[PDB]
């Protein structure tokens, strides 16, 4: 990570403390990595956190110098999703080859499989992509979260 | 009527401007090369022009008829599909090229005789001409890009395959890419599409007769689907055109002419029917 | 009830179970009839049918007689013309 | 309940066809799947069993059966479909679900990502806007107590405003009246403020004096109030209890 | 583990999977519980599929 | 409000002790009342039970 | 006997329900055997009334 960005990373990390010690609760790590344009899965984050425990995940803290070493470790990975397959999976919920899925079925799956999201999480996501018939076009929603 | 004020050199009214650019549009999705005419009108047409009391043009309707959209799937020997197709496969911009998954010619199976050329006509430019027209007419910048993907779509849906299955005897979708793409352009979904396309979760009479068709049926549908998805377009544009062009009216009738090739299908029957019809009118 | 409760359907069947008291009236006859009926269904779909398809598809398979049939006991009460059934007689008679 | 008659339950298992009902599950192949859906669901298991070119559903899928080295006793190839043995298809399903787990889950991630970078870059907007808000308040807290600023305050209104108003003849008259009223109000307010200040001072003095007898009295009063409240509650409870008792007796 | 709620879900899915209606037939001699087990199947499907 | 507070303070001063005494008296009265109520309730309950039995 | 039918849409949701009733032994509505009763509702009514 060129100092150019590393220099800015700090600007982002710093831009993450409600009080002021200059520490990111073991929890925040995830969002801070994300904010830095990272899409680490929920596991990829714990793995580099020593797999703590809920309780201590709200007590433990972080300092950029000890955080940076993780930002990268993640940064360099083996895979990533992509329209190609990403949508290929949602298209399996397309009731009748319409090319669209019901914002309720999409809202389900997303909160009942794998890294289960929250009712609100999905709400905030799909919200505004459902049509008159509450129909979402994955192809697009895919790109949205993606290219976005 | 004029805003006051050499060959085609002349600034026409505002509507007469469009009234002029209409026919060059329907000519795209509607005309195609045949053993009798490089740019044949593949559908009867009856244009109606409306005049006020002072004698000025004010409106214009267009009653389209028998659109032989059959050929949208399989063209006879030395014949072509609806111009627009070729126009697109070529006039397509590099960017938008992929945007509709517009592989080159002969990468699509709906184009029999591969890519056949038309004498004295350059499809390359032909595109812009019609593109240009569409704008003159009124089709929103994007309002067009769309009418184009729906075209590629009507072509990809042709790649989709269904190879028999000597085990179950219900051909399947050995390849995703095909419908994979197609379903994207449709704003619909794969899995669903697939099932629906292979296993009709139908509902006959007082029963949810869930069944699965045979390789063939698997296509007669994916085929007669795109084929009708097309017509759904023509009829659409026609009402988009007719939306701008619109005490007295002048009627101009351009029916399709007595045509009689090798395979004298149904189409040729109603066509040569009307022709016999009209003539009798003159006789009366 | 059915006025409010009203592509796919799930079927749940609660028939009355083989019952046999002191006075074995008509009711008990059709009841223990259905019971005999249904069972045979299980016998069909379980041994009969299953082996037919093994044949059809033509897989390496030899038949197996589980000896489970009650068709007889049904004719004795179901069948009409030809050897009449218990129900038959009591109908015309 | 808890009583279980051996033979009574032995016969049932006899006339119901249980055993036989199980022999075929072990004997035959209760699971079958057609050549297409099979090379469809579990191809992901053998990506290189079937060549790039096309191939006959059957044969083409018999390849991938060798690719899993499936035992020739678990399955049974037919005409259009394959007949498997119990559990054989379950395991096949498991594997496939494993082969794709990571990917699943996959999307959810990018969503938390997207869903995140955005809602953070949001708190960012309320921030210069914050600062503005931040500092801005602080001012006031400091200022509001400053003579000069109070002055500006009472005065800030007289600004603009007149001569025309005064002239207006009706308007002028109205303005004059308003001014008079305002002056009166101001005077009243000042008087009230003075009175309030005096009262406050008196109260403070009284409080000090009370703090010892006064303090004690206050404490006593509070205690008394609490006691009264408790008593009231108790009384209510008692009444309720009595009513309940009466009802019970009647019953 | 084997439980009625299981037979109910196994069917209710099987239906939506291979698209082909299903039946849950409770046999057994009189008293053996043909009914109860039905009330459950509805009980389950009333929440699991509603 | 200030005036009211001042008055209260004055009374207390004449005051905290006096207030405390008053409170104590009130509390005692309340307690007595509560006891009486409880007794009455008990009696009522007994009567109700008897009635029910009858 | 009773055969309940539940109806689902394409999304997999319950939407309808039919009930095919059969051999209602209404005989007993007039005379019940030893240690047996009539249709619950009867007693319910004679009491819950």
């Amino acid at each position: 990570f060129s100092e150019e960005q590393t220099a800015e990373f700090k600007e982002a990390f710093q831009l993450f403390d409600r009080t002021g010690d200059g520490k990111i609760l073991y929890s925040q790590c995830g969002d801070v990595m994300r904010a830095l344009g990272q899409n680490p899965t929920n596991a990829e984050v714990m793995k580099v956190l020593g797999n703590p425990k809920s309780d201590e995940m709200n007590l433990k803290t972080l300092k950029f110098e000890q955080f940076l070493p993780m930002m990268q470790t993640i940064a360099k990975n083996k895979d990533q999703g992509c329209f190609e397959d990403y949508v290929e999976g949602l298209r399996v919920f397309d009731k009748e080859g319409n090319g669209t899925v019901m914002g309720a079925e999409i809202r389900h799956v997303l909160v009942t499989l794998g890294e289960k999201m929250t009712e609100e999480e999905v709400e905030q996501l799909v919200a505004g992509h459902e049509d008159s018939n509450g129909c979402i076009n994955y192809e697009e929603l895919v790109r949205m979260v993606l290219s976005g | 009527s004029h805003k006051g004020k050499q060959g085609p050199s002349f600034s026409y009214g505002e509507l007469e401007k469009q009234l002029l650019q209409a026919n060059p549009i329907l000519e795209a999705f509607g005309n195609a090369k045949t053993v009798k005419n490089d740019n044949s009108s593949r559908f009867g047409k009856f244009i109606r022009i409306n005049f006020d009391v002072t004698g000025y043009i004010v409106g214009a309707n267009i009653e389209t008829y028998l659109l032989e959209k059959s050929r949208a799937i399989r063209q006879a020997k030395d014949e072509r599909t609806f111009h627009i197709f070729y126009y697109l496969i070529a006039g397509a911009s590099e960017q938008m090229r992929n945007d509709l998954l517009l592989e080159g010619f002969n990468n699509y199976t709906f184009l029999s005789n591969g890519h056949v050329p038309i004498p004295a006509q350059q499809d390359d430019e032909m595109f812009q001409e019609t593109l240009e027209a569409m704008t003159i007419m009124g089709f929103t910048e994007e309002e067009q890009t769309s009418i184009l993907r729906v075209v590629s779509s009507v072509l990809q849906l042709g790649n989709i395959v269904f190879k028999k299955e000597r085990n179950t005897d219900q051909a399947s979708m050995p390849d995703n890419t095909a419908a994979q793409k197609v379903c994207h352009l449709m704003g619909i979904n794969v899995t669903d599409f697939t099932r629906s396309i292979l296993t009709p979760r139908i509902k006959v009479g007082r029963d949810v007769v869930q069944k699965a068709q045979t390789k063939e049926q698997a296509d007669f549908a994916i085929e007669a689907l795109a084929k009708a998805k097309f017509e759904r377009l023509f009829r659409w544009i026609l009402t988009r055109v007719n939306k701008a062009l619109d005490a007295s009216f002048l009627g101009i009738l351009d029916i399709a002419g007595f045509e009689i090739f090798e395979i004298n299908s149904f189409e040729q029957l109603c066509i040569n029917y009307t022709n016999e019809k009209l003539q009798q009118l003159f006789n009366h | 009830v059915n006025k409010a409760l009203d592509a796919s359907f799930l079927g749940i069947l609660d028939i009355a179970g083989f019952e046999i008291f002191e006075i074995n009236s008509f009711e008990q006859l059709c009841i223990n009839y259905t019971n005999e009926k249904l069972q045979q269904l299980f016998n069909h779909t379980m041994f009969i049918l299953e082996q037919e398809e093994y044949q059809r598809e033509g897989i390496e398979w030899n038949f197996i007689d589980f000896g489970l049939d009650l068709q007889p006991c049904i004719e004795l009460i179901e069948r009409p013309t030809n050897p009449p059934g218990v129900l038959a007689l009591l109908d015309e008679e | 309940a808890g009583k279980l008659d051996a033979h009574l339950v032995l016969e049932q298992l006899r006339c119901n066809g249980v055993l036989e009902g199980i022999r075929i599950c072990r004997q035959g192949f209760p699971n079958r799947i057609v050549f297409q859906e099979f090379r469809q669901r579990y191809e992901i298991l053998a990506a290189n069993a079937i060549p790039k070119g096309f191939m006959d559903g059957k044969q083409a899928c018999i390849l991938m059966i060798k690719a899993l080295e499936l035992d020739p006793n678990l399955y049974r190839i037919g005409q259009s479909k394959i007949f498997f043995r119990t559990g054989v298809l379950a395991h096949l399903e498991e594997e496939r679900d494993l082969k794709i787990t990571d990917v699943i889950i996959a999307f959810q991630a990018q969503c938390r990502g997207y869903l995140a970078r955005k809602a953070f870059a949001k708190r960012q907007q309320q921030l210069e806007s914050i600062f503005c808000i931040q500092y801005n308040v602080r001012s006031f807290m400091n200022v509001k107590h400053w003579p000069w600023m109070k002055l500006f305050f009472k005065i800030k209104p007289l600004l603009k405003v007149t001569r025309q108003e005064e002239e207006m003849q009706a308007k002028d008259e109205e303005l004059q009246r308003t001014k008079e009223r305002q002056q009166k109000a101001e005077a009243e307010l000042k008087e009230l403020e003075q009175k309030h200040t005096q009262l406050c001072e008196e109260k403070n003095l009284l409080q000090e004096k009370l703090q010892a007898e006064t303090e004690l009295y206050a404490e006593a009063e509070e205690m008394r109030v609490r006691l009264a409240a408790k008593k009231q509650e108790l009384e209510e409870i008692l009444h309720e209890m009595e009513a309940r008792i009466e009802e019970e007796e009647e019953r | 583990p084997p439980h009625i709620y299981a037979i109910a879900d196994t069917a209710y899915r099987s239906m939506l999977q291979d698209r082909e209606d299903q039946s849950i037939l409770c046999t057994g001699e009189s008293g053996a519980g043909k009914t109860e087990n039905t009330k459950k199947v509805i009980q389950y499907l009333a929440v699991v599929a509603s």
